[PDB]
RNA sequence: UUUAAGAACGUGUUUAUUU
RNA sequence: GACCUGGCGGUGCUUCAUAUCCCUCUAGAGGAGCCUGUUCUGUAAUCGAUAAACCCCGAUCAACCUCACCACCUCUUGCUCAGCCUAUAUACCGCCAUCUUCAGCAAACCCUGAUGAAGGCUACAAAGUAAGCGCAAGUACCCACGUAAAGACGUUAGGUCAAGGUGUAGCCCAUGAGGUGGCAAGAAAUGGGCUACAUUUUCUACCCCAGAAAACUACGAUAGCCCUUAUGAAACUUAAGGGUCGAAGGUGGAUUUAGC
């Protein structure tokens, strides 16, 4: 005769078991695997939400189950060997601008499909302080004048955005190399800024 | 009168489900999304050639699945992965399902060049959420 | 490219792995109409000349 | 994470519906799922042009159609290359003639190419998606044909025709090829001598004694000829020396210490081909028991690496041992080296899998205590191999023994979720268990539930090709089992099945009816008892009747009681 | 098997203004500007106008993908607002709703 | 219709999942209250759906299947209440021993509380209704009230009474707060459609109000956005005797008065007697402003306009 | 093109026209109606006009013990396939053509003298076998409505009897 | 893992547009459509290259179904070699 | 008891285990 | 001849309409110029909408392309296991307009009328009980308000075969396909809108304590003409800007729209 489908396998589960064993990693809602009463759905007149069987309200949420507290703290466990300790002596951020006086940002974008490419990652934006940088009066004013509106007088921070190259290892170099023939130059002095 | 993705009042022998019973005021009120992905998403994009896949693949499986398939599809994108879920019959032997799930896993997989993975739950019969 | 969706799902569906509901809808009108006499004529040899 | 007991193999579909209850299932839905990949690449590869197109970033190569066919269609030294890469062995040596006919210099690095094409598979094509006995080998080949044409012949050219050659049971032919070898002042490879070990045992059925002298002058050819042997080389020495089961059992174990003595570690297969040739047919095992536990604890807390195909076929056997030793303390050292590290993926394919499981828990249940056996059968079954109608038995035997007989209602519920639904020998070793003996109205009860359920399965059976047969056991069991519940309504309705089917009823089967007729003081029911056991002329109705007849019977019946017999 | 001729066209038109893209490119730089020569400009206005019409960049037009509605196509989903809605209506659309306020 | 015995295999699922679910989150399964299976159920099971009846829900089968009648009769057939026949034994029941009261009476002889609503009395005697029944029975209530009812009968009719919650309206003060220099002072927030300020006004001053860091009448050169500043300290009398510091953002001239008018009430309701607050409740300085600009509409000009209409 | 071809039920839904003005107020001739065909009765998945034999789908997964291979028919077997599935449709679609000679009453076409069966069988435990139901009279009435206008009811008159005395009649 | 973290919730943004509702004509009736984006940014301090490269893996696999993420790292370095004096 | 206030072409709208 | 139901009544009584009928409030339309649509006329030269419920409508859009039109030329198993913007919206799905700025539609049972079409209420109660749909309730936006959304069954054979799809019919050396070039105008009338006719105004500064202007060099074109620039392969033609020009117009007939 007809083939029939097996009792669900949340009867032979305890109470006292292993979740994450069951749902390891992010899957669907299967309700044969779940032991919960769950239901979902907008009721009719005098009537009750659906159930978990045949649900397809439940199949559409992104459900958490693959990520209890017990599996995080199990999961975390493990991670503490890929770890490296932070410096103690770094403590405030006031110390680390005093041995670390640049900042280097750069930002990656994750997104679904099959391309991962994103020509928002090859952007790289450089900050330091002129107070860190060996300048005197005549270099400091003359720097100024040549990053024009790169530059905010109210914190001293001179910003330093590139986006020319394709990649984000050739934009960072760029910036170094700006930062380096800015340096020199305001350095340097030639006979036209005597006519000031 | 409105007609978009409403079910016309019948006597009352007509079974309807649950996402063919509301309409498309409640899409985010008392139904979810049956795709879920960025493209929509502030600032993100590819969210045309998104949508040409999920309306190859919701053809696909009515085809490939003729007369099996008891709702609608729920099509699911983790980064590179996809996650076709779907709510199928049980007068099909579980013979052919196997055979299905490999042949279409696959042939997805090289076409749209991701790893695709198929999940079906099996019902007895289409659920009925009333009587139109 | 749609060269590719209509030729990978026309061979699928003479392999036996795609159904199309609605080829088979115009291949069984196209199939009345000959029994009607409703018959595509041969090129050339036209009802004009 | 560890094994979920309560699913199946994760590559199953997580679905009442779809997962697979028997063994037979369990192995004909992945045939079904690899034959639909199988499908699906053929349509890949026959049609290229629809998957062309690639859209992912960063480029996946395992995503992208195969091309199997010959792109240089011209006649030369790198188109015929390209031939032997793609492995065609027609097109190959039908073009390899084209141009060795124009008289175009062929390399000797490229004319070996095609003898390993043609040397291992034996001048046939490779199977493909689409278009045991006797000696593959055939002297009307090609392998042979080119072998001539060659102007100039190295060592390769012969080390890759010996090995050909004993690759299809030639082992005559290689022997005598070898021959020449020696002639040509060349000296062979380690794998060559490998092949030549085999061809000396197989050639000829000679004792062992012969046997022995004839492969000790290869090793000393071997040394004779600054090759080494590797681990290959001992494992056919012990793999040919099985034939010989007593009187290799000591030249194995110098064959071990030798292995050692280079530094050369034994793998699994090396411990396979012992384990199996002191293994023999015998009732006392003296010498197998004490060799098997020396091999464990040199294996233990180990971590293998795979070096030998054979490698996976040792935890098979080494149960089986284990299954014949009746030893349990051995066998935990066995799977308990099998979980250690990465070692669970040697333990083989399906069909190795199932095997090791089944001597594994069969030994189980009857060593240890039954605490212990049922938290080995939820933990294995269904997760690790689908049970066999014989563990189902061995398992309700050691419940008997334990005096746990309150599990047998559980134990048949789970026997249906695997298969053995209309397993005659199971459902009547169920039965008779519960029979056996009388038991409190509260585990009486449950027994009659679970009778209930065996008897439907007796009146629905798939085989509809010869009619409804019930052993007589069965039906003596399935009647008395709902007497001593209380059913005596149902009880009544199986005494026409007895007659109808020609089944002798058991005396204790009339006997305890009596108590049933006398607490209903129902006389007409108590002629009934009479008047069945009478038809089959059964010795205790007539001493029975007089019994009733002083207890219950109507004066009316009693007249008729006696003229029936 | 495109859905028809006008769709065709556009996709024809969409290739050939693809292979001339960088000639037609680097022949533009001449005309837009004042440094070179005026008989030099003269020579470019010729060499580009003498290209294939489909080669031109504006005889494009941005079709549905499933109609090949030449109006009311919304440019992020490349579909008509007839085809938009139908998806969206059932819900097929990841984060498209209706709007109230 | 779902059975008594359905029931008991749905209180039984529950107890066993609610068991399950704390030991998915780590938690102790006795005191394990029905808050933390609502918490541990929106965080397995996110659902963002505006409607909360539409969202994963496991509650006691008590809770969501509705409340059903038991059967009225037994094996043999007879009704088990007299007045089965009449479709109503419950209604009935009721209004017969109402009656039967107040032929007692005879012989030997508000605020919080409100009368029973009609949906609420349908739960209660799981009997459908029409309107006009609910009055008959609310009718024999009231009067017997007035009679001198009992003990006893007083505790029947504060069966069918439900307490009502009586909101206060009455401004909340604020906090009066001390400065480094040890001032007096507090501060308030107002909003005036998109304009919203932060006001600081100190307990003692010469009426000195600055804006942004400006001086009042240099920030509002308009007369009508002075005027509104100047209302909140009239009314109660104290024109130059506070000093306030406020910081106006967004809007536009006049918005930002009014944001600032509100904003400056509310911290000088600390500074004044309750008497007084009030009466600034009762002039409209208290209250925030709910008009709002309207949106418009497609296929109108504006919010409310409509096109230009064509008869022919 | 693939994207631009529906499903059945929206195509049958269309070229039936059930729906629509002309059928509200006798606006369509019943002659000659169209009646709808399911085009997946007889079709099997797996098979397809090229005659491949998918093991697992179209074909038994295991032939003798052993998995079978990816096989195609041959040109005079795969004919015969396609000329023996014609015949089963015709057959099958003649038998609803077949019609059965209904016996009439008191004319071919009316209704009078026409049995309608056995009554309805009640819940608590009531049964008519013995009672055989016969027509007498139909009529077609109208009323006219505000929004509808002509609004077409049917007026039947019945009999039932036991054959023993027992009869009547209803509306 | 031991690190620091702050919380907070930007403001979100909702993207609308308006479409015919019919398929010919009937300019006036149309049908208005959103999407709605909303954000929730995390603030981390004080990490390692290899602490990072652990929690950012476990939590960008872990991303569910329609939700994107912007991480925007911002690295400590040192002055370049030719920076710290002039040659000039 | 209370100003005036015309006209609208013709048909068609209901049954049957390795070995 | 007598009735049922509905509709209609320049039909009665009573109660009402809340930006709605009257009276009553505020700004407009109808007059001029310009922009734009339509109708007529014209042209070798699209189609469709076209009382309310068409007229900056299909178009959130036409210099070529788009484009389906015209003339000329060219191809024939044709980008498609062909194709057709060919006829039929009075064959249809699909998406909608309208009453709706409504609240009713109705399965299944019972009863009345002598078992007719039909009808079915009185609360100090006289035959009605009623699933379901809609309303309502809920939800969205800044709430409990309001605005959106929603709004059934049906009515106008209402709109759309030219979104796409499709039944019937018709074409297949052409009613199909491709290329080049070209028409999309104004005697005339009209809808909608923009800017104005000015002093509560015009110009400049400012973004509200100012100075000038103020009737034939004022107020007043986004028009015309000329030039330049932007986009583009291509611009008397599209847009922007400059120069030049300084017209009608002096608050508008019957009538008429919107707004709490
Ligand atoms: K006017
Ligand atoms: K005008
Ligand atoms: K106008
Ligand atoms: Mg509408
Ligand atoms: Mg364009
Ligand atoms: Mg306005
Ligand atoms: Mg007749
Ligand atoms: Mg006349
Ligand atoms: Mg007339
Ligand atoms: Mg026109
Ligand atoms: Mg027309
Ligand atoms: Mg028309
Ligand atoms: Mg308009
Ligand atoms: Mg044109
Ligand atoms: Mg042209
Ligand atoms: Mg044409
Ligand atoms: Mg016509
Ligand atoms: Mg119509
Ligand atoms: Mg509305
Ligand atoms: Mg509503
Ligand atoms: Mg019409
Ligand atoms: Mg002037
Ligand atoms: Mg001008
Ligand atoms: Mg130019």
């Amino acid at each position: 005769p007809r083939r029939k489908a097996l009792p669900p396998r949340t009867e032979k589960m305890a109470v006292d078991q292993d979740w994450p064993s069951v749902y390891p990693v992010a899957a669907p809602f299967k309700p044969s695997a779940v032991p919960l009463p769950v239901r979902m759905g907008y009721p009719v007149k005098k009537g009750v939400p659906m159930a978990k069987e045949g649900n397809l309200e439940l199949l559409k949420i992104p459900n958490f189950l693959h990520l209890t507290p017990v599996a995080i703290k199990k999961h975390c466990e493990a991670l503490k060997d890929f770890c490296t300790e932070w410096p103690a002596a770094l403590d405030s951020d006031e110390k680390c601008e005093k041995h670390f006086p640049i900042e280097i940002d750069s930002t990656d974008y994750v997104s679904s499909g099959p391309s991962v490419r994103n020509p928002r990652a090859r952007v790289v934006v450089l900050r330091v302080k002129l107070s860190s940088l060996n300048l005197d009066d005549h270099a400091k004013k003359k720097l100024i004048k040549l990053v024009g509106e790169r530059y905010c007088k109210t914190t001293d921070v001179l910003t330093i955005k590139t986006d020319r190259c394709p990649l984000r290892r050739q934009n960072y170099d760029y910036a170094v190399y700006l930062l380096t023939v800015l340096y020199h130059e305001s350095w340097n002095t030639e006979e036209w800024e005597k006519s000031k | 009168k409105n007609r978009a993705a409403r079910v016309r009042v019948s006597k009352g022998d007509k079974p309807v489900t649950y996402e063919e019973a509301h309409a498309p005021h409640y899409i985010a009120h008392r139904k979810g999304w049956l795709s879920l992905h960025t493209g929509n998403l502030d600032g993100e994009d590819h969210a045309a050639e998104r949508t040409v896949e999920d309306v190859f693949l919701r053809k696909f499986m009515w085809g490939t699945f003729p007369g099996c398939l008891a709702d609608q599809l729920v099509l699911k994108r983790r980064g590179n992965q996809l996650e076709i879920c779907a709510v199928v019959l049980r007068q099909l032997s579980p013979h052919k399902y196997y055979f299905l799930v490999g042949y279409s896993e696959t042939l997805l997989s090289y076409f749209y060049k991701c790893p695709v993975r198929l999940h079906l739950q099996t019902v007895p019969s289409k659920v009925v959420y009333k009587y139109l | 490219n749609h060269h590719t969706y209509a030729e990978l799902m026309q061979t699928l569906r003479f392999l036996g792995l795609y159904r199309d509901e609605h080829q088979d809808f115009m291949d069984e009108q196209k199939r009345l109409k000959k029994l009607r006499g409703k018959e595509k004529p041969k090129k050339g040899e036209g009802k004009r000349a | 994470v560890n094994r979920d007991t309560t699913a199946v193999p994760y590559v199953f579909q997580d679905d009442p519906y779809l997962m697979p209850a028997s063994s037979l299932e369990s192995r004909s839905f992945l045939l079904a799922k690899k034959s639909g990949e199988n499908v699906a690449k053929f349509i890949i590869n026959s049609y290229p042009k629809y998957f062309q197109k690639d859209i992912a970033e960063p480029h996946i190569p395992c995503l992208m159609p195969e091309y199997f066919e010959p792109q240089i269609k011209d006649i030369s030294e790198a188109a015929l290359k390209e031939r032997i890469e793609l492995r065609k062995v027609k097109a190959s040596v039908d073009m390899f003639d084209q141009l060795l006919q124009a008289g175009t210099t062929v390399s000797l690095e490229t004319t070996n190419s095609l003898l390993d094409l043609l040397c291992y598979y034996g001048d046939q094509e490779p199977s493909t998606d689409y278009h045991q006995f006797g000696v593959t080998w055939r002297a009307k080949n090609n392998a042979e044909r080119i072998f001539s044409l060659m102007p100039e012949k190295n060592e390769h050219s012969y080390c890759t025709m010996i090995r050909g050659m004993v690759k299809h049971r030639a082992y005559e032919q290689a022997l005598n090829l070898y021959t020449e070898l020696l002639n040509n002042r060349l000296h062979a490879d380690v794998y060559t001598f490998n092949a030549l070990i085999e061809a000396t045992v197989c050639a000829i059925n000679e004792k062992f004694e012969e046997k022995w002298s004839k492969i000790l002058e290869l090793l000393r050819h071997m040394v004779a000829q600054k090759v080494k042997p590797n681990l290959q080389t001992f494992n056919t020495i012990l793999k040919c020396l099985r034939r010989f089961h007593v009187f290799a059992r000591s030249p194995a174990l110098q064959v071990l210490r030798e292995m050692k003595a280079i530094g050369i570690e034994p793998s699994l297969a090396t411990y396979h081909h012992i384990i199996r040739l002191f293994d023999q047919p015998g009732d006392p095992l003296k010498r197998s028991s004490f060799i098997i536990y020396d091999i464990m604890n040199e294996l233990m807390g180990k971590r293998f690496s795979p070096k030998d195909p054979d490698d996976d076929k040792f935890f098979q056997s080494a149960m089986s041992i284990c299954s014949s030793l009746r030893d349990l303390e051995l066998a935990y050292q066995v799977h308990g080296l099998l979980k250690t590290g990465d070692n669970w993926k040697f333990i083989g394919p399906d069909q190795h899998r199932n095997f090791y499981y089944s001597k594994f828990f069969d030994l189980i249940c009857l060593m240890e205590q039954i605490d212990v056996t049922l938290k080995w059968y939820e933990d294995l079954i269904p997760s690790a191999y689908f049970p066999h109608s014989q563990t189902m038995i061995h398992l309700l035997q050691a419940l008997d023994v334990a005096n746990r007989l309150e599990v047998i209602p559980k134990i048949w519920k789970d026997s249906k979720e695997y298969g053995h639904t209309f397993r005659s020998d199971l459902r009547e070793e169920i039965l008779m268990l519960m029979a056996r003996d009388k038991h409190p109205p509260e585990l009486q009860v449950a027994f009659a539930d679970c009778a209930a359920d065996i008897k439907s399965a007796y009146e629905s059976q798939p085989i509809r090709q010869t009619a409804q047969d019930w052993p007589a056991t069965s039906l003596n069991c399935i009647a008395i089992l709902f007497l001593r519940a209380g059913r005596t309504q149902e009880a009544w309705k199986m005494l026409g099945l007895f007659r109808k089917h020609n089944k002798i009823p058991r005396s204790e089967l009339l006997n305890e009816l009596m108590d049933s007729a006398k607490v209903s003081n129902s006389p007409s029911q108590a002629i009934e008892v009479v008047e069945l056991a009478s038809a089959f002329s059964l010795p205790i109705c007539e001493g029975l009747t007089q019994r009733v007849m002083s207890d219950f019977a109507i004066n009316q019946e009693q007249k008729e009681a006696l003229s029936n017999l | 098997h495109y859905v028809d001729w006008r769709m065709w066209r556009d996709v024809k038109r969409r290739k050939m203004a693809y292979e001339y893209a960088d000639e037609r490119l680097r022949i533009n730089s001449l005309r837009k500007n004042t440094i070179l020569p005026k008989i030099l400009q003269d020579v470019a206005d010729e060499e580009i106008a003498a290209l294939p019409r489909d080669s031109c960049p504006v005889r494009i037009r941005n079709r549905c993908v499933m109609t090949s509605r030449p109006r009311g196509v919304k440019r992020r989903w490349r579909l008509s607002r007839i085809v938009f809605r139908h998806l969206a209506d059932h819900g097929q659309l990841s984060g498209i709703q209706r709007a109230t306020w | 219709t779902y059975t008594e015995d359905f029931i008991k295999k749905q209180i039984e699922e529950f107890n066993i999942g609610k068991r399950h679910l704390a030991n998915m989150m780590g938690e102790d399964p006795e005191t394990f209250t029905q808050e933390d299976i609502d918490r541990a159920i929106a965080y397995l099971f996110p659902s963002g759906l505006f409607e909360k009846r539409a969202r994963p829900v496991m509650k006691h089968p008590e809770q969501i299947f509705p409340r059903q009648r038991a059967i009225q009769w037994g094996e043999d057939g007879r009704p088990f209440h007299y007045l089965f026949y009449t479709g109503k034994q419950s209604y009935y029941s009721l209004m017969h021993d109402v009656y039967g009261m107040l032929l007692n009476l005879e012989k030997h002889q508000v605020i919080g509380s409100r009368w029973l609503i009609k949906e609420e009395l349908e739960e209660m005697l799981v009997e459908k209704l029409s309107d006009l029944d609910y009055m008959q029975f609310i009718r024999l209530l009231e009067k017997l009230l007035t009679s001198q009812c009992g003990a006893a009968e007083e505790e029947f009719v504060q069966r069918f009474r439900r307490s009502v919650t009586l909101e206060s309206k009455k401004q909340l003060i604020e906090p009066v707060q001390y400065d480094e220099q040890g001032m007096a002072f507090s501060k308030s927030e107002g909003k005036r459609k998109t304009a919203k300020a932060e006001a600081i006004v100190y307990k003692h001053g010469s009426g000195r109000i600055k804006v942004n860091g400006i001086d009042y009448q240099l920030y509002f050169p308009i007369t009508q956005d002075r005027e509104q500043l100047m209302f909140p300290f009239h009314f109660v009398d104290r024109l130059g005797k506070h000093d306030v510091t406020c910081t106006v953002s967004g809007g536009g001239r006049s918005a930002q008065a009014g944001a600032i008018r509100l904003a400056m009430a509310k911290a000088l309701c600390s500074f004044v007697t309750e008497d007084e607050v009030e009466w600034m409740r009762q002039a409209g300085l208290l209250t925030t402003d709910p008009r709002v600009r309207e949106r418009k509409k497609p296929g109108q000009e504006g919010a409310r306009r409509k096109f230009t209409w064509k008869k022919r | 093109s693939f994207f631009t071809k529906l499903t059945a039920d929206e195509l049958w839904k269309g070229a039936l026209a059930e729906t629509g003005a002309g059928a509200k107020k006798g606006r369509g001739k019943r002659t000659k109606k169209k009646k709808r065909k399911d085009l997946n009765r007889g079709q099997i998945i797996g098979e397809g006009r090229y005659g491949f034999l998918w093991p697992g789908l179209n074909v038994p997964l295991m032939k003798n013990g052993a998995v079978q291979t990816i096989a195609q028919r041959s040109k005079e077997e795969q004919e015969k396939v396609e000329a023996d599935m014609i015949q089963q449709r015709e057959e099958w679609d003649r038998k609803k053509k077949m019609k059965v000679k209904r016996e009439r009453g008191w004319s071919g076409n009316s209704w009078g003298g026409i049995s309608l069966g056995p009554p309805d069988p009640g819940p608590c435990g009531e049964t008519y076998e013995d009672f055989d139901t016969r027509i007498l009279e139909v009529r077609n009435v109208f009323t006219m409505t505000a929004k509808e206008g002509r609004k077409k009811s049917i007026r039947v008159l019945v009999a039932v009897g036991n054959g023993k005395g027992a009869a009547g009649f209803s509306i | 893992l031991g690190i620091s973290i702050k919380v907070h919730e930007p403001p979100r943004k909702i993207e609308r547009f308006t479409l015919l509702q019919s398929v010919h004509i009937y300019k006036k009736h149309r049908v208005q459509y959103e999407m709605r984006t909303l954000y929730r940014c995390l603030e981390l301090e004080h990490l390692t290259g290899s602490t990072a490269d652990v929690y950012l893996e476990y939590i960008q696999r872990n991303l569910p179904e329609g939700v994107a993420m912007e991480v925007t790292k911002t690295q400590l370095e040192q002055l370049p070699e030719h920076i710290k004096e002039p040659i000039w």
